[PDB]
């Protein structure tokens, strides 16, 4: 393979080159809103930043290698999850606020779902407090992308696979925290640290796909058919 | 059959 | 302020062996579980029986017991499903294929499917003790991993938790070296060990949202206990 | 309240 010849800067490099872009909100604050059109204005983003996610995702070390049907499965597990720690990861410089998008900021406030909110509030403060690195946001997001779903014959061949590539993430991230100076006490700690917020990231994720799933029942908030199929593999 | 299948046939 | 971060590894370790809950048994009819009555009527009876056994050891955690009664309520609600399966998955190592929920209680997948909704969660209950048991996990280990989750699950929902945290990460690296693990070997196993929470986080939600179906179903009575933790959640 | 409330109390 490839992803397990290169080296933690090697590492690093790729996968902030392969960083997805900021997309907009149909936000319009001369339009009035409803609780159900805030509701699709962020199921609608996650819509078309799923088609990048889909791009991103190739382009991490180790996924293209994997089959067509891992890959889907990977993505069914991790697509609300790598959304979420996108969003508390450009939320991080906005205190008490969550930035969906440059024109779509939301505090606790607007809770149309205040636990997920300040949730995803207290995981974006937990951020900044750290002072999470650009570098160490694309290691952990990779992470949560070939992690989520790697425990759902020759089919061991490929998790052993994923278990050798999540392990060159962690010398890269430890890599990272070297290069930062830290202690080699100081640098297991963090590593623990950002490994632990995954679990709440995990937890939020779950809550969120119990909110999609309400939305789709209750028929009033608009859901895209790619998000309807995430859903219900979800469901399964 | 999936959409997240034929994209990321593509 | 806190007598935790004064503890040395080794007396970390002693603290969380001491501290264990024991292996709790099931009743004693030999009859094979199959409906979900039967099944999930054991299965609640069990964790009734072993969350008195946690709460007690939740007290003997180190720096448990400098939180306040609301934030040590709290903690419990959020993580104690993810206590009581991470417990299960470790006594199970040793059965691969089978659940050990009880020493007397054995449970397979082809029972698990008589259960509309809990044969995938055998199914990744049946993973993650496979993994422990590949990973060698050991009980000095397990005893970390348990208390990280107890103070971690529920702690957004404040630093003192944080530098109790710390220094389980301290006491796992500690163990590692022990064992002869050169540094890369430690952070790499710190790593693995780390990223099987989230996926007993995810157990866990799953779950507890079977949980509420039963009490929804009302057919297998639950106790005022695992209702109130139940309804804690949501 | 909450069962929880008295059990932890010792
Ligand atoms: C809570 N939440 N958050 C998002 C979301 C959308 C875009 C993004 O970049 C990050 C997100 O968390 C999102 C998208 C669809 C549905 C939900 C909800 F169902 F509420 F969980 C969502
Ligand atoms: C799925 N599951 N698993 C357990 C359980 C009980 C005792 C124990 O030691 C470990 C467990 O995972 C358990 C207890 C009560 C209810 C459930 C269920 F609802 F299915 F999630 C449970």
């Amino acid at each position: 393979s490839l992803a397990l010849s290169l080296t933690a800067d090697q590492m690093v490099s790729a996968l902030l080159d392969a960083e997805p872009p900021i997309l907009y909100s149909e936000y319009d604050p001369t339009r009035p809103f409803s609780e159900a059109s805030m509701m699709g204005l962020l199921t609608n983003l996650a819509d078309r930043e799923l088609v990048h996610m889909i791009n991103w995702a190739k382009r991490v070390p180790g996924f293209v290698d994997l089959t067509l049907h891992d890959q889907v499965h990977l993505l069914e597990c991790a697509w609300l999850e790598i959304l979420m720690i996108g969003l508390v990861w450009r939320s991080m410089e906005h205190p008490g606020k969550l930035l969906f998008a440059p024109n779509l900021l939301l505090d606790r406030n607007q809770g149309k779902m205040v636990e997920i909110f300040d949730m995803l509030l207290a995981t974006s403060s937990r951020f900044r407090m750290m002072n999470l690195q650009g570098e160490e946001f694309v290691c952990l997001k990779s992470i949560i992308l070939l992690n989520s779903g790697v425990y759902t014959l020759k089919s061991l061949e490929e998790k052993d696979h994923i278990h050798r590539v999540l392990d060159k993430i962690t010398d890269t991230l430890i890599h990272l925290m070297a290069k930062a100076g830290l202690t080699l006490q100081q640098q297991h700690q963090r590593l623990a640290q950002l490994l632990l917020i995954l679990s709440h990231i995990r937890h939020m994720s779950n809550k969120g796909m119990e909110h999609l799933y309400s939305m789709k029942c209750k028929n009033v908030v608009p859901l895209s058919d790619l998000l309807l199929e995430m859903l219900d593999a979800h469901r399964l | 059959h999936k959409i997240l299948h034929r994209l990321l046939q593509d």
